[PDB]
């Protein structure tokens, strides 16, 4: 009964505990001694967004590296131009407790989503000329995490119930659930091809999914605290975790396990969000202390600061193309790096 | 009449600017730094302050050629230079009390409407500074315009420069509206101010005893008014009288002895404020230190 | 040319511009209570007007927002307290049911003892004041706290106990004022209660904001 | 009985996951250091490029 | 989406006359609108403009100070004010719909139109013939010509391609010299360079006959090509 399941897991996870161990015959930390470091980065501020009346959130850039979107604690949307600055859209909400953002990889929708458990999806091209709201998905417990649009027709979502969904958002009607946390989910990444997907979910754990099966294929554990962050390595077989604690850690898929860690020990605040660059080679963190770090992603070492802006970084994000870097902070103001 | 020989007044004038010129720079310079880095937060009277100190800190710039002249007794410059510095002097101490004056304004409506006082943007402020620094800049012309003098003496300068004769009532008259428009209206709205705050500070009563903060600012609000009265009022009683007597209209000879011998030490005393108001504004709370 | 967007754009922030002034003037108060506290019958019966509720009223030609967070408020993590631009924060608590004042003083203790709240003023409404009275009088309440000192049957003696025994709880005293009341159906009186307390806090804001202390 | 349930579902949910095949660690690095170093030419904000191609500036 | 016209009709040398526009459908504050105009058996000519919040206002130079154009919004009218007529300005009068930012469509909604009777360092564009005889289910092909570059230096070429059917509106079928419009069969093509434009149809079908004009969009005024008719 319940005794010999227990033995029986305890078995298989000395089982996975060897198999690990197994498998450490090398490290990037000595590998990675051949490497040329990158030097010195410095990077300028090229732009400078204003606008918005409160805290920023989330934001999302577009497919074509020129259009994106941003959302604020004041209950609205802005979709901006950043070759010019000009506005080129401006939504009200219906709640002023919004917490995340998504644009649609076609370019006719967004979305968004937070503390009512709904998740509305607005239409950006209509014969009138205005935006008006195209679906409403209701059906979760707790608040609303985050939301990434897979195309035109499908979108998954994750709550602060333990659970995420897929939707087919022609119906409204949850095509699929995953389940398996214990406590609230913080974020998801989509793979490049769109088959898998990551979440870290609050237990200093994070799980592997797939979309159309189901369930649950891997579990990586060892933060110490809270998941704030998470993304995919630009080959789609690698990703990188931000945690509360004041560290970053890098895991991949096929190893199972640990690879580096990234800390300096005049961090003692948590991580609010994490990207990568185009080849690979950096690593963006935004931090508690008001300035973003550019580490160097195969040595473990610090390329680069970004500095001012006077508050908390919450959103940080690099184009489809590689040719800028946007910040957005809770002094309300956007800017890009280049 | 009887002349005194007032001779004194040369070694009155150096020692008391010798012994204000130095803290007063070293406080007004490290004040400027650190209110310069308060700007970043939400606050918005600290424009009013910035200004205020700008006003004393050019004022202690222009002591040195004094301490040069009333030691040295030659002037091997140019009068342009003289009437330069005898302009700035006065020029900064009116802008220095104007800016007083709105100090304590501001600190009034903070205290009586706090719900309103939340529609306030700082380019009001910045309006009302720029205003007031014109009008004080184009009302204290007199001062190198009507002492235009010693055109055959170049080794005279400041102190002794001569009186250009003027009517008896175009000088009232400009004296009197230089004494309305310079004290009684800035005395006027401190007392009523104050009043104003003290009424609305300790008489309105909290379920959280809270009484010692409170009576902590009425003292920092009372003492800021003593000082300003007791700096400001001696001078602007005995100007009147000094410069009637200086333009030959007052012959009684006692009064011509007492203002005679009084004016220097007027000057001194007036001359306090700037090195005064920084340590009193912003060197005893306990915000600014960080 | 087509730069009819930039003027597109200047018409867009002539909105915001204006939107941006009533945003300052909103006074938003965080509602808390117990699930008996009579939560109901006192947002109710002041006349106004599942996620989050809002409630919108106007007192003396200044509008005050109230927040409702109806039991999702259990959570005891930092991103869902995002509620720190709040001006202060309320609390319903029962007195007349003995064995619910440890409940009550647990969440207080819970709630006031927590860092994001440090600018936020507390009020504290002790609620019914009646079957309190009723109880006093029938039983003792040496019976559940064996740490009273006084007279068991005098209603003063209770009301100062309770009310010392939750202003005890707290830490950093000095922070921002804890105000404290005793209301049964008054109903009528409660805005102005709200309001002055509201604006004691604005007025010691204001005393430190322009460095007299 | 539930906690029957929830202790065969923990059991096939780690019989699942013992279940999957690993490689080295070398590999996985090899691999990593060889995909940074191919596409290594197009990378804007690593390799900066002219003004007069920069669409912001 | 609805736009209708009101107010034409016969007048007298001199005197005036006010065109009145009725729009209905859709969100009428957000969008700029045109005045054109076509006389009985010529190509079209541009008129006027106001745009959106009424800050700009562009005239054309041969109707300037005796025309004048307004709007009112809550009420979705708009109006051309019209005085001291001449015999050359017989013709009819159509409104056009507008709205510009970053990736839109301007030209692509026009009214039905109203008759009216009456008893230089401007861009030229030279279309080639007056009428190329045709027979379904061929590959035809249309060239019209310009006396600048048409192209920008943020890389845009603002040239449009309207068609005409007997009796109608004309409608849009290519925006900005490469892009479909909405609802148009994708058998049109267009391209180009600087001051050498091409536009190609596959397949000729029924109901695809009519007159085409190419028009430019970089400067004010607009102006407009001369017409290339299509016989089956
Ligand atoms: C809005 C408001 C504004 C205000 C305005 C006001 C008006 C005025 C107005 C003005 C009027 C005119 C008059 C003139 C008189 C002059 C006097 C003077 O100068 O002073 C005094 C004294 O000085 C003298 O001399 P010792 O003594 O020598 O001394 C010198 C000196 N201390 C130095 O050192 O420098």
């Amino acid at each position: 009964e319940l005794d010999q399941l227990r033995q029986e897991a305890e078995q298989l996870k000395n089982q996975i505990r060897d198999a690990r161990k197994a498998c450490a015959d090398a490290t990037l930390s000595q590998i990675t001694n051949n490497i040329d470091p990158v030097g010195r980065i410095q990077m300028r501020t090229r732009r400078t967004l204003r606008g918005h009346l409160a805290k920023i959130y989330a934001m999302h850039w577009g497919t074509d590296s020129r259009l994106l979107v941003s959302a604020s604690q004041d209950g609205k949307l802005i979709i901006w131009d950043s070759y010019t600055t000009n506005k080129v859209h401006a939504i009200p909400l219906r709640s002023s407790w919004v917490m995340t953002c998504a644009y649609a990889p076609s370019g006719n929708y967004v979305a968004c989503g937070g503390l009512d458990n709904i998740c509305s999806i607005y239409n950006l091209k209509t014969r009138e000329g205005n935006v008006r709201v195209s679906r409403e998905l209701a059906g979760h417990t707790g608040y609303l995490s985050c939301c990434r649009f897979l195309d035109d027709n499908q979108i998954v979502t994750s709550s602060g119930d333990t659970t995420c969904a897929l939707w087919d958002i022609e119906t409204g009607q949850q095509t699929t659930t995953f389940t398996g946390h214990t406590g609230d989910v913080m974020s998801l990444s989509l793979a490049p091809d769109t088959r898998l997907f990551v979440s870290g979910a609050c237990d200093a754990s994070a799980k592997l999914w797939d979309v159309r099966e189901g369930m649950c294929r891997q579990t990586f554990t060892g933060h110490e605290s809270d998941i704030n962050a998470i993304c995919f390595f630009p080959n789609g077989n690698a990703f990188a975790t931000g945690s509360d604690d004041a560290t970053c850690r890098l895991f991949d898929l096929r190893a199972d396990q640990e690879l580096m860690t990234y800390s300096h020990d005049n961090i003692i605040c948590g991580i609010t969000s994490v990207s990568f660059s185009k080849s690979g080679r950096l690593l963006l963190a935004g931090y508690d202390d008001f300035n973003c770090n550019v580490w160097d992603a195969l040595k473990a070492d610090r390329a680069g600061v970004l500095a001012g802006h006077d508050n908390r970084v919450s959103c940080l994000g690099v184009t489809d193309d590689g040719m800028a870097v946007a910040t957005g902070s809770w002094d309300s103001f956007l800017k890009i790096w280049n | 009449c009887n002349v005194t020989n007032v001779k004194f007044q040369y070694s009155l004038y150096a020692t008391t600017y010798i012994l204000i010129f130095i803290p007063g720079l070293l406080a007004n310079s490290a004040a400027l730094w650190v209110l310069c880095r308060f700007i970043s937060k939400k606050n918005k009277a600290i424009i009013f302050m910035i200004n205020l100190s700008v006003a004393d800190l050019a004022h202690v710039l222009s002591l040195p050629l004094r301490i040069y002249y009333y030691i040295s007794h030659h002037w091997p410059f140019q009068r342009a230079l003289c009437l330069l510095c005898f302009y700035l002097k006065y020029l900064n101490m009116y802008a220095s009390i104007c800016f007083l004056t709105c100090i304590s304004l501001q600190r009034c409506f903070f205290l009586l409407k706090p719900f309103r006082a939340r529609d306030w943007k700082r380019r009001y402020d910045v309006g009302i500074s720029a205003a007031i620094w014109i009008v004080v800049g184009t009302a204290c012309l007199p001062f190198p315009i009507l002492r235009s003098t010693d055109l055959n003496n170049n080794k005279s300068c400041f102190a002794d420069l001569g009186y250009k004769q003027m009517n008896a009532v175009a000088l009232v008259g400009m004296i009197t509206v230089a004494e309305l428009a310079g004290f009684v209206i800035p005395v006027i709205i401190i007392a009523w101010c104050t009043w104003k705050t003290t009424i609305s500070l300790r008489q309105p009563p909290m379920a959280f005893q809270g009484i010692s903060e409170r009576q902590k600012a009425l003292r920092m609000v009372f003492m800021c008014a003593a000082v300003f009265f007791i700096c400001f009022t001696p001078y602007h009683i005995n100007f009147i009288f000094y410069t009637m007597v200086k333009e030959t209209i007052i012959s009684s000879c006692p009064v011509v002895r007492i203002a005679l011998y009084f004016h220097p030490f007027c000057l001194c005393l007036a001359s306090l404020c700037c090195l005064l108001d920084p340590i009193l504004y912003y060197f005893m709370a306990s915000e600014f230190r960080d | 040319e087509d730069k009819a967007a930039a003027e597109r754009s200047k018409e867009i922030d002539k909105c915001l511009s204006r939107e941006k002034t009533y945003v300052k003037r909103l006074v938003k108060i965080l509602l808390l209570g117990a699930d008996n506290s009579g939560k109901s019958t006192f947002l109710k019966q002041m006349r106004i007007i599942k996620g989050i509720h809002e409630y919108d009223f106007e007192i003396k030609n200044v509008p005050f927002k109230m927040v409702d967070v109806g039991g999702q408020r259990s959570e005891r993590k930092r991103w869902f307290e995002c509620f720190d631009s709040v001006t202060s924060i309320l609390f319903l608590v029962d007195s007349s049911d003995f064995n619910r004042l440890t409940e009550s003083l647990n969440d207080f203790e819970t709630i006031v003892n927590n860092r994001v709240f440090s600018n936020v003023s507390i009020i504290l409404f002790l609620n019914k004041t009646d079957l309190l009275e009723e109880k006093v009088q029938i039983v003792s309440i040496k019976d559940y706290f064996l740490e009273f000192e006084g007279d068991p049957h005098c209603l003063r003696d209770v009301q100062k106990f309770l009310v010392e025994c939750f202003r005890n709880k707290r830490r950093d005293q000095q922070q921002k004022p804890l105000y404290h009341h005793f209301t049964t159906a008054i109903n009528t009186e409660n805005a102005r209660l709200i309001f002055r307390d509201v604006k004691d806090t604005i007025l010691h804001d204001n005393l430190k904001q322009l460095m007299l202390q | 009985t539930a906690s029957i349930a929830q202790a065969r579902k923990l059991v096939e949910q780690l019989k699942m996951e013992a279940n999957i095949d690993r490689i080295k660690v070398s590999k996985a690095a090899a691999d990593l250091m060889a995909y940074c170093e191919a596409h290594a030419k197009e990378d804007p904000l690593l390799t900066p490029v002219p003004a007069s191609e920069n669409p912001f500036r | 989406v609805q736009l209708v016209e009101s107010g034409g009709g016969l007048v007298q040398p001199g005197g005036s006359r006010k065109l009145s526009c009725s729009a209905s459908g859709f969100a009428f504050s957000s969008f700029g609108m045109h005045w054109v105009r076509q006389a009985p058996e010529k190509g079209l000519e541009w008129v006027a403009y106001i745009s959106s919040g009424s800050g700009t206002i562009y005239y054309a130079d041969t109707v300037k100070g005796r025309f004048t154009i307004s709007r009112d919004d809550p009420k979705n009218t708009l109006f051309l004010q019209m005085t001291s007529l001449r015999s050359e300005d017989t013709a009819m009068y159509y409104c056009v719909r507008s709205i510009y930012y970053y990736g839109s469509s301007p030209f692509d909604f026009w009214g039905q139109g109203t008759t009216l009777t009456v008893s230089s360092a401007d861009i030229v564009m030279t279309q080639a013939t007056s009428s190329v005889p045709v027979t379904p289910g061929e590959s035809v092909s249309i060239s019209c010509r310009s006396s600048k570059s048409l192209l920008h230096s943020n890389g845009n070429t603002y040239l449009y391609w309207f068609l005409q059917r007997p009796g109608q509106s004309p409608q849009l079928l290519i925006y900005r010299m490469s892009n479909l419009a909405s609802g148009v069969p994708d058998r049109f093509s267009g391209s180009g360079s600087g001051t050498a434009f091409t536009l190609t149809i596959s397949r000729l079908e029924a109901e695809d006959v009519g007159v085409y004009y190419c028009m430019q969009h970089l400067e004010y005024p607009l102006t407009f090509g001369a017409g290339t008719k299509l016989e089956l």
